[PDB]
């Protein structure tokens, strides 16, 4: 009754035998996708949840993007703030980046300088731990260390420790020796990660490393994890971008790395999937001899006879995926909402969930796409054949 | 000695009818492709463990006693306390320390202990991973220190060369005082292809009492324990014999992770594969439903001759049995010459690819090892073999409730 | 794997 | 027999006032940093000098003690005279003691003095001496085995005396102080 | 004498989504050793005969005893014993199986019955024999001719001595000179232990070589 | 009056890997008005003549010129508007699809041609109904009968029909007396409008009643 001719051919065979059973055979390339649709998006959200835990702690703080000048030192007054008007940045404020050794009254250890503002804000402002922001005066050389680098070294609120740079020191003729200088702590903060066992706040007005200017801006970034297009772009004159990748460079690329390995795990679900329309439109061509052929001799073109077949191995993977992703941002979503019977962890204390809005289409056009090309075979042999070499 | 049920059903898969011989590959290769990627999965887990008690469980010790900063006065009377104690087979002192390895333009941070070169091999393997054969000799008066892997490429130093290290200054008033930087010299690097590459650095004990300043003084109590799995229980019973509560501490808090998240992979990949088979399993119903309806007329001559309907869903179920065991056979023989020959493949792909995949940087080892057991087979074989019985079940009930009046008999 | 947790007992 | 060279006219000298210079360069063979100022060189244990321009550097010596104080960083300290290294080159030219005589083989071309050890413990490999007609040192660069050459040249040359008094240290209103002799 | 028990077999058959009866009363049963000529044509109800009195169907109209038990009150398990035991079935239109040997099809309800092995063995060679397969023991159905395929249902459904066979007209694929020998050695048991046969006949020159004569005129026999 | 140019038809049928010569020598022209009645026996090559010359296949010997275009040099895309334009196709052993209706399977030559919409509810209504398939309008073909679903397969055929119709066996499926009844229904065309029907048979009680009687033994289509 439907004026295309090319949709009128499939709508009956999809449910002809009044029996459940023969229409439960018939839809299992369906469930076939929509099962591996699923194991795709539950799980990698679950990935992505450990992904988000570890960009919150460890690219939350310890910050990324530094704009360093050519020979290290950079002016404020020939490059200030309003010229630096790169994308995917939202604020930008002085800061400084040297590796420091570390000398208590106990022991020694090691350290990232950090030389904030008291000023402008900062996002370790409340993890400090009664330490205020406004304490770093400039003359009196203060530091504020952190809880798991103060406990190796035996420091409380009120001992004097001795911070030195190996990198930047001045070459003296009376032995080779590092510029050294004596710092007096304020007290100390905790944040529940890694960031705390190297990191020390010192004044952004020091001149322990060298000269009085800073070495670059402090740009946070709006997606931390796509650096590799934001260091190629249009950068200006006498600047050089400095991402994460110096220090945890091979942190990041192992999570990355396990979700492409978990992610091809779970592709193979759609493959077999993809297999078995194969099998299903395989052996109907076998069995629909005396429809195809008395097809032809009513007028028909081979290239329209062709998408008969196509749509029929095209339509499971169409509801496929939309059911798919549909029924996989529900499990993902009350995964721990609902009830806490899927599987306890050890701590179980607050487990994340992360659905990318990004991450649902680009794996959808993934199932729609394997499913065509397991397709084209099959109705290539119901195309091309001979109507006279037929059954009758 | 084959019964009806299988001895009469391997001539009706004979069967051609044009483009049939094309869904006797994709479904013998669509079931074997869940099988072969099961072999050499669970037995590279298996590889995970193996790896795990010699270079990791052998090389550290579970015993880890922080006493209280005066430095062990009574350290002679508890190393004979716990050594009666029944679990812990020896035990050894040792002294920490913290410095920082430079040769020039770079820093590097190390942890250094102080352990007898003589009493160590007692409770673990330290010189069973050593590349040099430079392990002896190691006493007083030579100032000699052996280091790992990661701070051997990092500070671009040899077996020879004198480098220079710091040392934690003692002093009892709380003051700050100079710095020493101790000239010291390689004396051979070792190799665990781990964490414990680049920063594990270890000295003789006769070597660390001079640099405190002190005699017959240690900080810390090491030892070993037969019983890897209880180290809660066992711990609590050596912090009380030798002294009072102290900072003490086992291994569970700090290479707890390294034992899990191999389990939990035994768990998701289970379940994961198992619905891969399970889509596998629907070209078995897909071959069964056009296996009634060909041969209709076989069936019309069984309901003649006297066949009960007991008969008729045993064919079916044994016919959809025989295809699948082609097909979990044909992965179980190609699953074993990638289990057992992993080395020449995984890095054969990082020869073209330029990354290797598992890096030792923050990862458990290098390489990836592979150990096959013939247990895990046995439990893939009857998981293959259910999921073909159920999928197989429903198409032979179908084939039982059929009339054979309304077909030409 | 990438399941970090740095919770120490002393 | 030419050992009594440098042995001879370095005795009458007591001190000088003049003004050096600072040049080192690294193994690609550039300039990464330079240094001026001026010089107070006394014979038995006292040594002092001051970078003006470039640096800021404050370091004198009372007799025992040395103390370094920096500018750059508000910080001063104090340690001793043989905790430290000894086999840098501006430590002999004060000395000239049986310290000098250990293999020390002394060659003479002309105005150039290099010399270098057969077996030694320190890491210096050659250093150049440059003496004059009247008892004066115009050059003491050295080397180091990390590829790092340096240079010191020296400029107006005076002779006289100087009291004691200036070698004694102040430290200016507001700076820390440190105790690192043990 | 009598083997069935017939009373008012009235049957149906849907031809195009019409239950027209296609029997009317057919209480007529057979006779121990009296050679039945039913000559029934094809469409008025002479297939119908074949598949309602081994029990294949269920006429719904009335009560066939056999021996004490009716084929319509016993269950599908209860007819499955003497099926290959005292009944038997020939076809024309070749229900065989092409997947198996000409040894091991005339054997087929000596498989099912899971009788003695060694009476299996002996038991297949013996009527080939009588048919006239010698030549063609380990032979395939399906490069066998016309005549050689017949011969292969008259020694299936005759296996363990059934006293009545329900042969559908075994003469008509073959030649005239295997007509008189096929009936010849199927008559031979009659005179051993008393059995007989139901042959279906469209035409009347066979008829007169049966014994008794019983016409089918719509259900009547 | 001439439609079907052939001339000397050589086509070989390859059977079994064998290039043999079964159907040669085969040239008839047909007309409106007159309808030939070729017969023959089951396996001369009566029943593969229904697909070499309805422009199915070709074989590449004999060159057949019905609508002005040569039927071997043409490409398979101007092959698919001539076969439901002017050539009507029966069948005999059921080609019909089980999962249609019994009113749309008459009307599936009308929606590969992408007519008028509305006009598939007249057209192919009063061609089924003039047959006797009246109150089976919707009625599936798998619970009709032997003879009921013969004439869907009739009715099939006669919706555009100005010349060229070729039957196969119309009769033996069914009996021979409402055979003949379509027979006078589908020969009432021939004077409206001016068609005709090609019907091959193997009784001679169905070839020399309608115009003449023709008989092709084996090439030789004369001298019956
Ligand atoms: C050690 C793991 C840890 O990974 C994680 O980040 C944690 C994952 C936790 C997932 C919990 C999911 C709970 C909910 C499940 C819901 C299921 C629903 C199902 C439908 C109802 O690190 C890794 O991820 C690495 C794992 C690597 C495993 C080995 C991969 C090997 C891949 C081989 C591919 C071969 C392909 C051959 C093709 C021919
Ligand atoms: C986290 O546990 C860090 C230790 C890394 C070892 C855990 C193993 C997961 C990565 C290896 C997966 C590859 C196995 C290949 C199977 C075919």
């Amino acid at each position: 009754y439907q004026p295309v001719a090319l949709f009128i051919g499939l709508r009956y065979m999809r449910g002809r035998a009044a029996d459940r059973f023969g229409r439960f055979v018939s839809w299992l390339s369906t469930i076939g996708i929509t099962l591996g649709v699923m194991a795709l998006v539950t799980v990698l959200s679950v990935m992505n949840g450990f992904e988000r835990e570890l960009q919150n702690n460890i690219l939350g703080l310890m910050p990324q993007a530094i704009l360093s000048s050519e020979h290290g030192s950079l002016n404020p007054q020939q490059l200030p703030e309003t010229a630096v008007k790169l994308d995917g940045v939202n604020r930008v404020a002085p800061i400084t980046t040297g590796d420091v050794v570390l000398q208590s009254a106990r022991s020694v250890a090691v350290g990232v300088m950090l030389g904030i503002d008291p000023a402008q804000k900062d996002p370790l402002t409340p993890y400090l731990v009664n330490v205020k922001q406004t304490d770093l005066e400039p003359g009196k050389y203060n530091v504020i260390l952190g809880e798991q680098l103060a406990s190796q070294l035996g420091v409380n609120r009120g001992d004097q420790i001795r911070v030195m740079v190996p990198s930047a020191s001045q070459f003296t003729p009376m032995g080779r020796i590092p510029s050294q200088r004596l710092f007096n702590v304020i007290g100390t903060f905790a944040a529940n990660s890694e960031v705390d066992g190297y990191e020390m706040l010192v004044n952004i007005e020091d001149a322990s490393r060298l000269m009085g200017n800073i070495t670059g801006w402090r740009l946070w970034l709006d997606e931390p994890l796509k650096v590799d297009s934001l260091s190629q772009q249009k950068l200006p004159e006498g600047s050089k971008w400095q991402d994460w990748r110096d220090r945890k460079g091979e942190l990041f690329q192992a999570v990355r790395m396990e979700k492409n390995m978990m992610g091809l795990l779970l592709s193979l679900i759609v493959a077999v999937a993809a297999f078995n329309i194969i099998t299903s439109l395989g052996l109907m061509v076998m069995e629909k001899q005396g429809e195809v052929a008395i097809l032809q001799t009513q007028g028909l073109t081979p290239r329209q006879i062709m998408m008969v077949f196509m749509v029929q191995g095209a339509s499971a993977g169409i509801i496929g995926a939309i059911l798919g992703a549909a029924l996989g941002a529900l499990l993902a979503s009350q995964l721990n909402n609902l009830m806490p019977i899927i599987g306890v962890l050890l701590d179980g204390a607050a487990l994340p969930v992360a659905i990318e809005p990004l991450q649902v289409i680009v794996i959808a056009l993934v199932a729609m796409a394997i499913a065509l090309l397991s397709t084209l075979y099959p109705s290539w042999r119901a195309a091309a054949t001979q109507p006279a070499e037929a059954l009758r | 000695p084959l019964s009806l049920l299988i001895g009469l059903r391997f001539s009706r898969g004979r069967r051609r009818g044009g483009m049939v011989s094309l869904i006797s590959v994709i479904s013998t290769i669509g079931i074997a492709l869940g099988v072969a990627v099961l072999i050499v999965g669970l037995s590279a887990m298996n590889g995970f463990e193996r790896e795990l008690n010699n270079r990791i469980l052998a090389v550290v010790p579970h015993g880890e006693i922080e006493a209280v900063d005066q430095p062990w006065t009574n350290w002679q009377e508890a190393l004979d306390h716990v050594q009666k104690v029944p679990g812990i087979a020896a035990a050894a002192p040792y002294i920490n320390f913290t410095g920082l390895v430079e040769s020039g333009a770079n820093l590097r941070a190390i942890q250094v202990k102080g352990v007898n070169p003589q009493q160590e091999q007692r409770l673990s393997a330290l010189p069973s991973f050593v590349q040099g054969d430079a392990w002896r000799n190691f006493k007083a008066g030579e100032q000699q220190i052996i280091i790992g892997k990661g701070v051997a490429d990092a500070l671009k130093v040899k077996q020879g060369d004198w480098v220079s290290i710091m040392i934690p200054n003692s002093n009892p008033e709380h003051k700050l005082m100079q710095p020493k930087r101790v000239r010291l010299h390689v004396a051979g690097i070792l190799q665990l292809s781990g964490q414990l590459d680049h920063s594990f650095a270890m000295i003789p004990l006769a070597d660390a009492q001079q640099y405190l300043d002190m005699g017959s003084s240690v900080s810390g109590i090491a030892l070993k324990m037969t019983d890897v799995f209880n180290a809660n229980k066992l711990v609590r019973d050596a912090g009380e014999v030798t002294n009072s509560y102290v900072y003490i501490k086992s291994w569970i808090g700090t290479y707890g992770y390294m034992y899990r998240d191999i389990q939990m992979i035994r768990a998701i990949m289970y379940l994961a594969m198992v619905l891969v088979i399970g889509v596998a399993c629907f070209n078995i119903v897909s071959t069964l439903v056009m296996a009634v309806k060909d041969k209709s007329g076989d069936i019309a001559v069984l309901r003649t001759l006297g066949a009960k309907d007991g008969l008729i869903r045993a064919i079916f179920v044994w016919y959809g049995l025989l295809a699948g065991l082609f097909g979990s056979l044909c992965g179980v023989i190609i699953g074993v010459v990638v289990s057992l020959q992993l080395t020449p493949i995984i890095e054969w792909i990082e020869k073209l690819i330029g990354h290797q995949f598992l890096s030792s940087d923050i990862y458990f080892i290098d390489f990836l090892p592979s150990e096959l057991h013939w247990l895990d087979v046995f439990y893939v074989l009857v998981t293959a073999l259910l999921l073909s019985l159920l999928a197989s079940w429903y198409p032979a009930r179908r084939a039982s409730n059929i009339d054979p009046a309304r077909v030409l008999s | 794997c990438s399941s970090n947790a740095k919770i120490d007992q002393l | 027999d030419a050992a009594s060279d440098l042995k001879s006219r370095l005795d009458k000298v007591s001190s000088f006032h003049a003004s050096f210079t600072q040049k080192v360069t690294d193994g690609s063979g550039a300039a990464v940093q330079e240094g001026q100022g001026d010089l107070w060189v006394k014979r038995p244990n006292l040594f002092n000098w001051h970078m003006t321009q470039p640096d800021e550097s404050i370091l004198v010596s009372d007799g025992k003690t040395l103390w370094f104080y920096n500018p750059f960083v508000e910080q001063a300290t104090a340690t001793w005279l043989k905790d430290a290294t000894g086999n840098t080159p501006f430590m002999l030219i004060a000395r000239n003691q049986s310290s000098d005589w250990q293999q020390y083989n002394i060659k003479q071309n002309g105005d150039d003095f290099v010399l270098t050890p057969k077996a030694s413990n320190g890491n210096l490999k050659q250093f150049t001496i440059n003496v004059g007609r009247d008892g004066t040192i115009h050059q003491f660069s050295a080397v180091e085995q990390d590829d790092q050459r340096s240079s010191y040249q020296l400029k107006s040359q005076q002779n006289g005396a100087v009291d004691a008094a200036k070698f004694t240290f102040t430290p200016p209103q507001g700076v820390t102080v440190d105790d690192q002799r043990k | 004498k009598i083997l069935l028990q017939c009373d008012n077999l009235c049957k149906r058959y849907q031809e195009g989504s019409v239950q027209t009866d296609v029997l009317h009363n057919v209480s007529f049963s057979v006779g121990e050793g009296e050679m039945m000529a039913i000559v029934g044509s094809s469409g008025s109800g002479k297939s119908t005969l074949l598949h309602l009195l081994g029990g294949l169907d269920t006429p719904t109209s009335g009560d066939v005893i056999f021996n004490g038990q009716p084929m319509s009150k016993l269950s599908s398990a209860a007819k499955a014993e003497l099926r290959n035991q005292k009944l038997g079935f020939i076809y024309q239109f070749h229900h065989l199986l092409p997947d198996f040997t000409a040894l091991e099809n005339v054997a087929m309800p000596l498989l099912i019955g899971k009788k003695k092995p060694a009476e299996i063995n002996s038991r297949a060679l013996e009527m080939l024999k009588a048919v006239g397969l010698d030549h063609r023991a380990n032979h395939r159905p399906s490069e066998l001719s016309g005549g050689e395929r017949q011969r292969v249902a008259i020694a299936r459904a005759l296996v363990n001595n059934p006293r009545l066979v329900l042969a559908d007209e075994p003469t008509g694929n073959l030649d005239a000179r295997n007509a008189d020998s096929i009936f010849q050695l199927l008559g031979e048991l009659n005179r051993l232990q008393g059995t007989a046969f139901l042959v279906v006949t469209h035409d009347l020159q066979l008829a007169k070589r049966m014994s008794r004569q019983l016409e089918m005129r719509d259900g009547r026999l």
